[PDB]
């Protein structure tokens, strides 16, 4: 039947396709790789980062390559996700796959249908092409992600990662706390906090509309933060923080002053003299209670925190962003408004009568 | 000439004579499925008849599709995962295709709801006891080969096979 | 090109594993003239069959081990594209020295007199 | 073997192309058109500075043979046997 | 209605439309009236027990529609 | 005034039927009857979450662009605040 040599051929054929297309990619514009890589850094420390001096430049040896705007380089991120995707499924099957007589058994097979009048060269071309849609330049996207959107993952106040729309949240956050005494640059002032989102709640951590509210507000900022950076293994990280979580709590609330002892995360809200009732204090009804009724709270908020840490430079480029807004003039902020637009809608690659019939009867 | 995204969107598209929506990907020369994404899960039906696809494989979750036409390709093998891409599919109709062992035909053990299931004119069926082996492998197919599964040959796949 | 591209995979499946041990006695057996074409290297295609038969050679290396796998491939790109630039600068340097020498007055003489380079154009 | 020296230090424009260009001129053409000629002169030049020329009665000295990488520069001439040390502003020619 | 403009902007387009009974109708909205009365064309409808069935031609009075659910193609009546 | 529903617009709402779905969408158009016009709407039926330490989320279903007719409406909340977009 099928000789397996030939599938396994071809997906390592398939799979080199594809490092040769992302890698040609990450020719032309090596910003895709570094602007990745940076983020990388602050997310596993130990990740090994190129010569400052060639980011700059925007150079991998010796050419410097022309900069990208910001759409683009979300774009290719994205397409180089799915490829990775692709690439990640082969390797899988792969992984799950891995006489004479026979010969002339079937080269006299092979004489069958001989008056097959054709040119065949679509097998290595229509993969390379697969992977390198418009006639000839007008769309950089390849045919693999022909219908791939950005519009459709990131609104036109994100920017493609610039900012991060929180306008929206500010209302919410005003529907919370029942009063307007509250600006979005103070809502900004809050969010900040995220031991301080800890020790000094906004609002009373046990109160309803507020974890809710937190929890909105969480989730939102997680998928803002893997949407904003395809490139970076999401199950990677989801994973460390899971046992950030896991491990850093269990010996002593990983929050520990040398006055109050050990604090407890989102369940109790209380300190411990020592490390000894910390733990006999993690058996006690109360904190099985706590623990088994505002797990997934306290998880959010941790999540929300350590995203947030993640994003500092979106976090702070926005404040920026509304202190500017905010001391514009009127005609300022349609310019702005009209500029932000103009980024969101542009290609990623640039090149009878009856008074008549009564009359005449 | 793949079945691309664009191929599927520019595809006659309507309601057929049984009154399912039904998707047209006749004579396309199709080698390989695959991006059935863009087509929503909105059909009832697929017609993929004369065409030259090799594997019963590659889709993506449809929940919709219940009826698959796969007449005169080249079908030598079926996937593994169906029911986890196609739980509700009912009707497989594989008419002139290359299924050569019995053993192919074992994925559609997996098809929970397949009730019509047609492989004639394929190797496989001239291979002694073709027929009691698809109704014991395959006890969800109520018409096989557009002959009712009767008890008798339920039981008498029960004895072979045991 | 179906036909032709089948038997040289084919051939190519077997010569990966039986080398020459299988096809050499095919071609003495069935006697094909294409046969001996497609073993020997005058063939054009023959080339393409060492392509092929490598690649299955490879899939043999690592049978019973698992693949459980970027930056490096973009690195090499950008490299690529420096190189390029050099050359497009060197060749519009070339360009300029071009025209100049065929826009000076070889007619504006003035003499004096009458009558390992490679290593030289280094440095050290 | 020529060792031409230049000024020292005493728009991208004379710098961009490459030294000094050397060609050889048959004397069948001059300006004072006294008469006299027979014999080729490489003559030597660059933008501010006057050209310059070398008679050679022989008829072919180190005329050498395939010393094949094609950056026609100039001439098979200039990248054959020319230097250009433009740290120091020295040309040599051979 | 501001609204009424926009479901009429979607004729020619594929709708989905939920009865007062929760009967789930998908296809083709040939016609829609001032008071929402929907002609359309080449249904699929999924009834309350999950099951579905197929048509080629209908019309649905206004008042006995829950709601409808239109393409996105008409997000992009922003002045309002 | 009549501001009381032009306030809300472009705000995400959460939004009331008579049955006792959960219309929670981007509210940009009402009128006379009420009949409302909500952006990336998603139903919900089992709960509203207030951070309900189980899950918040049990049959969600992502509706997207939805005409309801205000017969069926009974109230509406502000749920969160436009998004930029």
């Amino acid at each position: 039947m099928e000789t397996i040599l030939e599938q396994q051929r071809r997906y390592h054929e398939e799979k080199e396709r594809l490092m040769d297309v992302m890698a040609k990619e990450m020719l032309t514009k090596k910003s895709t790789l570094r602007d990745q890589i940076n983020s990388d850094h602050r997310t596993r420390a130990m990740q090994d980062r190129y010569m400052e001096v060639s980011g700059n430049l925007r150079d991998l040896y010796d050419d410097k390559d022309g900069l990208r705007k910001e759409e683009l380089n979300a774009i290719s991120g994205p397409n180089e996700f799915a490829e990775f995707y692709n690439r990640l499924k082969q390797i899988k099957e792969f992984h799950r796959k891995h006489f004479e007589e026979l010969l002339k058994a079937r080269e006299n097979p092979s004489e069958e249908a001989q008056n097959l009048v054709e040119f065949t060269d679509e097998e290595g071309y229509g993969r390379y092409l697969d992977l390198h849609y418009i006639n000839l330049k007008a769309s950089e996207k390849l045919d693999y992600i022909t219908y791939l959107s950005i519009f459709d993952q990131l609104f036109d106040i994100p920017k493609e990662r610039k900012n991060a729309e929180y306008k929206r949240y500010l209302e919410m956050l005003l529907e919370y706390l029942q009063d307007y005494t509250d600006r979005v640059k103070p809502l900004q002032d809050q969010n900040e906090l995220f031991e301080k989102k800890w020790e000094n709640g906004t609002f009373p951590g046990w109160p309803k509309e507020t974890s809710s509210a937190l929890t909105h507000a969480g989730a939102h900022l997680d998928l803002s933060a893997f949407s904003s950076w395809e490139e970076l293994a999401s199950l990677g990280l989801d994973r460390l923080k899971s046992a950030l979580l896991a491990l850093g709590l269990k010996c002593g609330g990983t929050l520990e002053e040398r006055a109050q002892r050990l604090f407890s995360t989102k369940g109790k809200s209380l300190e411990s003299l020592d490390t000894s009732l910390f733990a006999k204090n993690p058996k006690s009804k109360g904190t099985k209670r706590d623990t088994e009724r505002n797990k997934d709270i306290a998880f959010l908020e941790a999540q929300i925190y350590e995203y947030v840490e993640i994003l500092g430079e979106q976090r702070h480029l926005t404040h920026e962003n509304v202190q500017r807004k905010q001391a514009r003039t009127g005609e300022e902020r349609e310019e702005e408004e009209e500029e932000q637009i103009s980024e969101s809608e542009s290609e990623d690659e640039e090149n009878i009568p009856y008074w008549l019939y009564k009359l005449h009867g | 000439v793949k079945l691309t995204a664009e191929l599927i969107e520019q595809a006659a598209q309507y309601t057929n004579a049984v009154r399912d929506r039904e998707l047209d990907l006749r004579g396309y020369k199709i080698p390989v499925i695959e991006n059935l994404g863009a087509t929503l899960d909105q059909f009832d039906a697929i017609d993929f008849s004369d065409n030259e696809i090799r594997k019963l494989d590659g889709f993506p979750l449809l929940r919709r599709l219940k009826t698959l036409l796969v007449n005169n390709n080249r079908i030598c093998r079926i996937g593994e995962g169906l029911d986890q891409a196609l739980p509700c599919l009912t009707e497989l109709i594989l008419t002139n295709n290359s299924l050569v062992e019995l053993g192919d035909l074992d994925p559609l053990a997996s098809l929970k709801s397949l009730t019509y299931l047609s492989i004639l004119r394929n190797p496989v069926t001239n291979k002694k006891h073709y027929r009691l082996y698809v109704i014991y492998k395959v006890p969800q197919v109520r018409v096989l080969d557009f002959q009712k599964v009767k008890l008798k040959e339920r039981q008498e796949a029960e004895k072979m096979f045991k | 090109s179906a036909f032709d591209l089948d038997v040289v995979k084919l051939t190519a499946q077997f010569v990966a594993r039986n080398g020459r041990q299988f096809l050499t006695q095919l071609m003495q057996k069935e006697q094909r003239n294409y046969q001996f074409d497609f073993l020997r290297p005058q063939h054009s295609l023959f080339n393409y069959f060492t392509k092929l038969v490598e690649q299955y050679t490879k899939i043999l290396i690592p049978p019973k081990g698992l693949f459980s796998k970027l930056d490096q491939v973009c690195y090499r790109v950008e490299w690529a594209k420096f190189q390029e630039r050099e050359r497009k600068k060197e060749e519009e340097e070339k360009e300029k020295e071009r025209v100049a020498y065929a826009q000076i007055d070889w007619h504006d003489f003035v003499v004096v007199e009458t009558v390992n380079f490679p290593p030289p154009t280094t440095p050290e | 073997k020529v060792t031409k020296q230049r000024d020292s230090e005493m728009y991208p424009e004379i710098a961009e192309g490459i030294m000094p260009r050397h060609r050889f001129m048959s004397a069948y053409e001059q300006r004072i058109e006294p008469p006299d000629r027979r014999w080729q002169y490489l003559l030597m030049a660059a933008e501010p500075y006057e050209t310059i020329a070398f008679k050679v009665p022989s008829r072919e000295i180190d005329k050498a043979e395939g010393k094949t990488h094609w950056n026609r520069e100039t001439k098979q001439f200039f990248l054959q046997f020319h230097f250009k040390m433009e740290k120091p502003p020295a040309p040599p020619s051979l | 209605g501001v609204p009424i403009k926009v479901l009429h902007e979607a004729e020619g387009h594929i709708v989905t439309c939920e009865t007062n009974t929760g009967e789930v109708y998908r296809g083709k909205l040939i016609e829609a009236e001032d008071n929402m009365n929907c002609q359309m064309s080449n249904i699929t409808v999924t009834y309350r027990d999950g099951r579905v069935a197929q048509l080629e031609q209908v019309y649905i009075r206004g008042s006995k529609i829950r709601f409808l659910i239109l393409p996105d193609m008409l997000k992009n009546m922003l002045k309002s | 005034k009549s501001s009381k529903m032009l306030q809300h617009i472009d705000y995400r709402m959460r939004c009331i039927l008579q049955d006792g779905r959960i219309f929670i969408g981007t509210f940009k158009a009402f009128d006379k009857h009420m009949n409302l016009i909500l952006c990336d709407c998603d139903e919900f039926r089992k709960i509203k979450p207030k951070n309900s330490k189980q899950a918040e989320r049990e049959e969600k279903r992502v509706l997207g662009l939805v005409l309801l007719r205000g017969e069926n409406l009974v109230s509406m909340t502000v749920e969160g605040p436009p998004p930029k977009d």
